[PDB]
């Protein structure tokens, strides 16, 4: 239940994604778990809220992450690659321009098991999750943030 | 299928992080299934 970034594993074992524990709620991308219950040691985390269009899901409570990219500053992807320790990658986001407004986007292309890794602002707040995006050969991920 | 989680670290900014990646500006659409696509 400790705050932090977590691997999402399935069973040999394989890493299917990453998520964020904050304020007792686990946050990841819907396509990582498809809403399945999660084991945490001896305990079970049940889905609480999910949305396929946003590609997000929260466990044990409502979505808690609400910081947003300021549109100017560099950010850090806190990646948890399969088989490697958590590591930070700094970048200046580009922009997804949509009919409903702009979304920050990071032009970083890492293994699929990193989906759900948090993107951070300079204060260490999670401004969204990595792993839903488009191809331009290079993958570009939206900075996907939910609603608190 | 046992899906489970393992803690991997704190949520922190790292001062000495590697820096990379460009900053593209893209017109995209988001459909009902959550899939982004390019728009012209
Ligand atoms: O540099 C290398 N050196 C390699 C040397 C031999 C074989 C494979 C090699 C792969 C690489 C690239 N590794 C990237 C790293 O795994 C990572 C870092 C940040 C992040 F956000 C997500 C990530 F997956």
């Amino acid at each position: 239940t400790t705050d932090g970034v977590y691997r999402v594993m399935t069973r040999g074992s394989t890493q299917v994604g990453v998520g964020v524990m904050q304020e007792g709620v686990f946050h990841t991308m819907w396509h990582v778990t498809k809403g399945a219950a999660l084991r945490s040691g001896e305990g079970r985390l049940d889905p609480y809220w999910g949305d396929v269009k946003q590609d997000l899901v929260s466990y044990c409570g409502p979505w808690k992450l609400d910081a947003a990219w300021d549109g100017l500053s560099e950010v850090q992807l806190l990646a948890v690659p399969p088989g490697e320790r958590a590591k930070n990658i700094q970048t200046l986001p580009g922009i997804f321009k949509t009919k409903d407004g702009d979304i920050g986007a990071v032009a970083l292309d890492y293994p699929a098991g990193t989906s759900g890794s948090p993107i951070l602002d300079k204060s260490g707040r999670v401004i969204g999750l990595y792993g839903n995006g488009v191809v331009i050969g290079s993958y570009v991920s939206a900075i996907t943030q939910g609603k608190r | 299928v046992d899906m489970y989680i393992e803690r991997a670290g704190d949520i922190t900014w790292e001062k000495d992080a590697e820096v990379t990646g460009n900053s593209p500006r893209l017109d995209v659409a988001l459909d009902e299934s959550g899939d982004f696509s390019l728009v012209e």
